[PDB]
RNA sequence: AGAACCUUACCAAAUCUUGACAUCCUUUGACAACUCUAGAGAUAGAGCCUUCCCCUUCGGGGGACAAAGUGACAGGUGGUGCAUGGUUGUCGUCAGCUCGUGUCGUGAGAUGUUGGGUUAAGUCCCGCAACGAGCGCAACCCUUAAGCUUAGUUGCCAUCAUUAAGUUGGGCACUCUAAGUUGACUGCCGGUGACAAACCGGAGGAAGGUGGGGAUGACGUCAAAUCAUCAUGCCCCUUAUGAUUUGGGCUACACACGUGCUACAAUGGACAAUACAAAGGGCAGCGAAACCGCGAGGUCAAGCAAAUCCCAUAAAGUUGUUCUCAGUUCGGAUUGUAGUCUGCAACUCGACUACAUGAAGCUGGAAUCGCUAGUAAUCGUAGAUCAGCAUGCUACGGUGAAUACGU
């Protein structure tokens, strides 16, 4: 068969995404989803890129993932969904930038400066 | 004073640690650094000079 | 100044939960929320048998203020109309509000009680509510010929 | 705190040997802060260097809950008005 | 307030005065260096040197002084630096390979300027004159601004004060400047005199 | 993973020293021999220092320092005295921190 | 950015006098350690030996020793930060502040820097007897947001074979790692706008109007702080305002305030199972497995100068059971007991575990503080300092929104 590799980045994690087309089934790690993601029910926003791109789908998706927290991670896939969807064909990227989905953020957190401590807090003044 | 304290903390000693790390210029023994054995102001000073290996730039 | 909705959340399918349950996850704990919102709305469907859409949406109307008043100046204060955005956000906002000052022990059930009673025209959201229109919509004497 | 052992001052111990088996004092000088009273301690009059004079503590059999380290507080009324 | 940009530039426009194997042992060479530091003002003090660069290899100590007079250092025909070899290796316990250096336009640099313009204030010299001679030499051997200015109780008076005579651009904010920033203190019978010397001579990479 | 090698690390404190310095060796390495292993480069540890601004008082004004450390590794395979040679005899600057081993 | 001692300046006592210590002369000497005694130690009282080592032709020269004489002296955490150098805060990252040539005004001064438009910005455009320049905002630098080339070990396993395992054969496709560049600069278009500055929208792109953040803090103000880092003028002390040691004390206790931590619990309590980080540190340091113990910890010894091994299970979190509104299996304050580690000694004053008690406290008044998006709220982690001791600091990651109508 053939195969689609692009990679997903965001929030301090790494994505390796294998994109194989078929009836649709994604395990991360050789897991479910369902069996990674705490609780949770917000797949459905990871199968908005077959929403909107792809309409109604599917492709069987294979995926090793580490680093940062289960949110940052779980979203990292699409970014890769939407590289490896561009690759497959050029048409798919007009519906994929009216709604953005490709544009990894470039936000993270932030150094720390005097005024904050072991929790992000910010200092008091010296009333009375 | 600190004039005797250099020879406190060079002669030897009853056992082990009756010892404090202080900084051979300056006599300030608080904020030492034991990778360097100076002070917090000689080696901030000596950094701005160019002289220790390493960068004082920060923003990291 | 612009909002940056939040698009998807579809448990169940709709828009106004996904702006709910961002308020109750106190200290940043969004599954707690989101499964004691759960439990909740299938609990009011399961008593008194409804769809939980009709109750939340009549809810939510029967406890949205249309008119508001705003203070400026002596001590004068303009009612003003609310905005959509500003309208739900109050609605949710005094809705969970008096959920917590119903004080009950269960995780689900003073939701269950407040959407259902405010289903009814009564309680304390409505309360609040029937509050803000009398003190408002009485007094649009001074403050009309305004902003 | 130390399971290792006790650790009564030797010099303690050298001056109390001899203390001991003639006939005893009834007034002892000393520093007394690396030692404790053990069994073989009872009946002298030691007296720890509060740090301004030393007082001579006569010794009782009761005392194993408290020991030799300290009985003559510097604190000394108070530091403070009031009482406790 | 402000900072020195020597302390800012480094890493990035001007390698630094020491080098040796980076160890994590650092106390031992650090104070070695340290020793060869303060023997230095020994040949400073009639040398007017600028400033001492200090390679160390392995088995070897290479330093360079940046000195402006030679003469007094090098000994007539190699008369002094083999003596200086000798006293220096009585407390360095290392053999060493001290080689002179000469800077490029002499009397531009900041230290040797400072140390001459503190000089001539130790025998009770106006501050006026000596830094608008001072910065006017400066504009004649090229450069395109200096500052200069000096602290404490001026003319032997009363409360101290500060004043400076700035000419030409003399950037500090920038970040590629390679300014030659230094300092010096002069005491003739009261308190100290310190000074603090600017110039700006082009913009240059080390590389 | 056995195989003859030999393998040497580096270390300094300017990225363009260090490299350049891993380019030459390099250049020497394959002059001698071949199937050199080029320069690999390595998460080059950091450092920090927090360090008031200040003489008396007023720790609020902190102020930060690092020194960091760039470090290099290049392999040889199939030795001779030539790579040896190649090894110990050209290390200039003398900023950077050689250690043959093999 | 580590007060048992030490640190510590102060207190009690015992003690010292070229002194604890630094240079100099004479005089010598290579330099000492372990024991006996006194002593709380300081110190000594003795054994004993530290023993001309580099250069010697009998001397000597010499790094280094030596005790005494010993005069310069040393020494002072003794005063003055209102004499100072220097250094550091604050106004305040506020956008301003000035100088040269000319002009006007008897002059002080103005003039530029004024006026319009515009900007986060004295940023820019136009006009104008002002024209130029400097310091400053900008950027110049570090980091982060994307791609490419270089190079593949300790990193990675996509094609595979195998394995508890990337552990090894191989692989460098991917990730990652660090060097260099590419990229974001009103850059292009349309509209507005004195056609200009500039503004608005749109595309593109990973990233459009200094991208996010940090470093940087103008002339100067507060006679701001520091003579206790240091240096230093002037003044003061010296058989003591200096010096050694032991113990005490910096930690007291009717209370006031600040800062923060933990609770007053059903988004919760306890137990059980269970997935997801980053950064940093480690040589005589990190302590793996195993065994012992309820436990703090103890035996053990592999590996480890570090992409290798360790710290190090990440925690919150998810699945379950139970508790069912009480001062509660809430809270965990106080006290006693039994133990663990460091240090010689945890008694005034170390930390930790188990047992025993289970306080106030059921969201807080007048008043008041911080915060515009990865922020707050909230959860953990590591480091520094460190014989042992951090609710503090620094740093790192996890989770994570509400609102900003408008001046």
């Amino acid at each position: 068969q053939v195969e689609y590799r692009g990679t997903g980045r965001r929030k301090n994690s790494v994505a390796r995404v294998r994109l194989v087309p078929g009836e649709g089934n994604i395990t991360v790690n050789n897991r479910d989803v369902r069996e990674y993601l705490p609780f949770e029910s917000l797949i459905l926003d990871l199968n908005q890129p077959f929403d909107v791109t792809e309409t109604k789908g599917n492709y069987d998706v294979l995926v090793n993932v580490h680093g940062g927290g289960f949110t940052g991670q779980a979203q990292a896939i699409r970014h890769g969904i939407a590289r490896a969807l561009l690759e497959a064909d050029p048409e798919y990227r007009g519906s994929l930038k009216r709604a953005g989905l490709l544009t990894r953020d470039p936000r993270m957190k932030e150094r720390k400066k005097p005024g904050l401590k072991a929790a992000r807090r910010s200092p008091q003044f010296s009333k009375r | 004073a600190k004039t005797s304290m250099v020879a406190k903390q060079q002669k030897k000693q009853k056992y082990a640690v009756r010892e404090y790390t202080r900084c051979e210029r300056c006599g300030r023994p608080h904020s030492v650094y034991r990778k360097f054995k100076l002070c917090r102001i000689c080696f901030r000073e000596l950094a701005y000079k160019g002289q220790i290996p390493g960068v004082r730039k920060a923003s990291w | 100044v612009p909002k940056r909705d939040v698009l998807p959340d579809p448990i169940h399918n709709s828009k106004l939960v996904t702006k709910l349950i961002n308020k109750i996850m106190l200290d940043g704990k969004r599954g707690t929320a989101q499964r004691i919102l759960y439990s909740a709305f299938d609990l009011v469907e399961q008593r008194s048998g409804r769809d939980a859409l009709e109750v939340f949406e009549e809810a939510i109307n029967n406890i949205m203020p249309v008119l508001e008043v705003k203070a400026r100046r002596s001590n004068y204060q303009v009612p003003v109309e609310v905005r959509p955005e500003r309208r739900t956000t109050l609605g949710l906002r005094w809705l969970v509000n008096y959920a917590r000052l119903r004080g009950e022990k269960t995780m689900e059930d003073r939701l269950a009680n407040e959407i259902l009673d405010a289903a009814n025209n009564t309680g304390g959201a409505v309360k609040k509510r029937e509050d803000t229109h009398k003190m408002a919509e009485a007094n649009k004497a001074f403050a009309h010929y305004r902003w | 705190s130390i399971k290792k052992g006790p650790f009564v001052d030797e010099h303690l111990m050298k001056k109390v040997e001899a203390q001991e088996g003639s006939e005893k004092k009834q007034v002892i000088k000393t520093w007394s802060r690396r030692s404790t009273i053990f069994p073989n301690f009872i009946g002298h009059t030691f007296a720890v260097y509060d740090g301004r004079k030393h007082v001579p503590v006569y010794v009782t059999e009761d005392m194993v809950g408290h020991k030799l380290g300290e009985f003559a507080p510097t604190r000394t009324f108070k530091g403070h008005v009031a009482d406790d | 307030q402000k900072i020195n940009p020597i302390g800012l530039r480094v890493g990035i426009i001007r390698d630094w005065e020491a080098k040796w194997y980076a160890e994590k042992d650092f106390a031992s060479l650090l104070h070695e260096d340290l020793k060869i530091r303060k023997f230095i003002d020994n040949e400073l003090k009639e040398a007017s040197v600028s400033h001492v660069e200090i390679e160390r290899a392995a088995n070897r100590i290479n330093i360079a002084i940046h000195t402006g007079k030679p003469g007094m250092v090098i000994g007539k025909g190699g008369s002094e630096i083999e003596k200086l070899r000798n006293k220096l290796n009585a407390l360095t316990d290392k053999k060493v390979h001290i080689n002179v250096i000469e800077i490029k336009k002499v009397d531009l640099d900041a230290r040797l300027v400072a140390e001459n313009i503190a000089r001539q204030l130790e025998n009770r010299a106006s501050f006026r004159r000596v830094q608008k001679q001072a910065i006017t030499r400066a504009m004649k051997l090229g450069a395109k601004g200096i500052k200069t200015q000096v602290s404490g109780r001026l003319g032997g008076a009363d409360i101290a004060r500060a004043e400076q005579y700035s000419e030409g651009t003399v950037p500090l904010h920038t970040l590629r400047a390679d300014i030659d920033y230094a300092h010096a203190e002069a005491d003739t019978t009261y308190g100290k005199l310190g000074v603090k010397v600017w110039i700006y001579r082009g913009e240059v990479l080390p590389t | 993973m056995a195989k003859q090698k030999i393998r040497i690390r580096l270390k300094a404190y300017d990225h363009r020293v260090i490299d350049q310095s891993a380019e030459k060796i390099v250049e020497t390495a394959k002059r001698s021999g071949a199937d050199v292993s080029g320069p690999i480069p390595l998460p080059t540890e950091k450092s920090v220092y927090t360090i008031i601004r200040a003489v008396h008082m007023y720790k609020d004004s902190r102020e930060q320092f690092e020194q960091r450390t760039h470090k290099r590794l290049i392999d040889i395979v199939n030795p001779t005295p030539k790579t040896v040679d190649a090894l110990m005899g050209l290390n200039l600057p003398s900023g950077v921190d050689i250690e043959i081993k093999l």
